[PDB]
């Protein structure tokens, strides 16, 4: 009858969950900016 | 059961939060790059 919570989602999941894709989000950024895509092909 | 194991459930919903933070900083990322270019066509 509420016997659900099978897997009710602990806010340290949703934390980790954040941090993770922030991590990968910083990766990317990263990435991108030292390959020089932000940066002008300006011939 | 052996299933109310809230690994792989938790593990859908924290994956699919996840993805939804890497979808929108990539849209966020093309967004900041496209309104640059245009500030840097408009000849001021």
């Amino acid at each position: 009858g509420a016997l659900e919570e099978r897997c009710g989602i602990p806010i340290w999941v949703v934390l980790v969950g954040v941090l993770g894709g922030l991590l990968l989000l910083t990766i990317l950024v990263l990435a991108m900016w030292k390959v020089g895509f932000f940066k002008r092909n300006r011939p | 059961g052996e299933s109310p194991k809230c690994g792989p459930d938790i593990l859908v919903v924290l994956l699919s939060v996840m993805g939804a933070i890497l979808l929108i900083g990539l849209a966020a990322l093309l967004i900041w790059k496209l309104l640059i270019t245009i500030h840097d066509r408009k000849e001021f």
